[PDB]
């Protein structure tokens, strides 16, 4: 996936 | 003399940096006049990613769920639309400090420079070029999204808002107007960041700016014309060399008296035969993130 730099950040779905 | 990566000053921009909080999800916001542009994944949640729709998410949202602070001082979201990927907060202050600005979209291999954002308080500013493969290799961390790119004409050119980091370690962002620089998404779906190449008429720039600074070792007899340059560039991985390029780089052949085609000719010897162990400028690899005006700018 792609990371998303919130906070916080979306990660990697990845996991 | 002298050149270095040099960043235009970023004092206009970090007096329009703040804060944006919807709930748990926090990033940086633009705040100008009495508008907040920041990324609209901040409406979402990490769950949400994966394939999220920003149309009902907006819907749910009211004014309330949006905490915008300005240093200490809180602003009061009095309304909310969605241009693009990018969400636009209506606020009861102007920001007393926007300056004169306009928001461009920049072409691939222009550069801007960067004031990376941490809770909407500016940490450091650098220099960045589009890559032709509409990403930047820029320097973010958690908490960056919404950090941007700007140029300065007294006038700010805003040009490059954060998104998001791709897998090979590179960045992908939208301009003020919301539209994805490439083919990016901000969603969680599989994407590729495109083969690159090498912007030639940012080499080009970086060479006169060596000639200007007394290293010419490279300098060859040698000419060549347009199309057969092109040829050897493009086996090369290198970008083609236009028209509108060679016209840009007019101010640098000028100051050195070198015409487009010698430097082409000495660039061409280069890429054959690379530089035997020899920095220009200190570096040993050839240079693609100076536009022709970058090195006007430091070398006027």
């Amino acid at each position: 996936x792609v990371t998303f730099h919130t906070x916080x950040p979306f990660l990697x779905p990845x996991g | 003399s002298g050149f270095r990566k040099m960043a235009f000053p970023s004092g206009k921009v970090e007096g329009c940096m703040v804060q944006v909080t919807c709930g748990t999800t926090t990033l940086n916001g633009l705040w100008l006049d009495d508008v907040v542009y920041c990324p609209r994944h901040v409406i979402c949640t990490s769950e949400d990613m994966l394939n999220p729709n920003y149309e009902d998410l907006l819907i749910r949202k009211s004014n309330h769920n949006f905490l915008v602070q300005a240093g200490n001082v809180q602003l009061r979201v009095i309304g909310h639309s969605m241009q693009n990927c990018v969400l636009k907060l209506k606020v009861d202050t102007a920001n007393p400090k926007t300056p004169k600005y306009k928001f461009v979209r920049i072409q691939p291999g222009q550069t801007f420079s960067v004031l990376a954002c941490y809770n909407g308080s500016p940490s450091g500013v650098y220099q960045c070029a589009m890559r032709p493969n509409f990403t930047i290799k820029g320097s973010f961390l958690n908490g960056s999204c919404g950090s941007v790119g700007f140029n300065i004409d007294d006038c700010v050119s805003f040009c490059y808002m954060h998104h998001m980091e791709l897998p090979t370690g590179v960045h992908a962002g939208t301009d003020l107007e919301g539209n994805f620089y490439g083919p990016f998404v901000d969603r969680q779906t599989a994407q590729a960041a495109g083969t690159d190449t090498t912007i030639t008429v940012n080499v080009l720039a970086w060479l006169y700016a060596a000639v200007i600074n007394g290293d010419r070792w490279f300098l060859n007899r040698f000419t060549t014309t347009l199309n057969d340059f092109n040829l050897v560039a493009m086996k090369y991985n290198y970008e083609p060399l236009t028209q509108d390029h060679v016209d840009i780089l007019g101010p640098l052949s000028a100051q050195t008296g070198i015409a487009v085609l010698d430097m082409c000719a000495s660039l061409k010897e280069l890429l054959q035969n690379g530089m035997n162990g020899r920095t220009i400028l200190g570096s040993a690899l050839l240079e693609d993130e100076f536009t022709p005006f970058d090195v006007v700018r430091q070398c006027s």
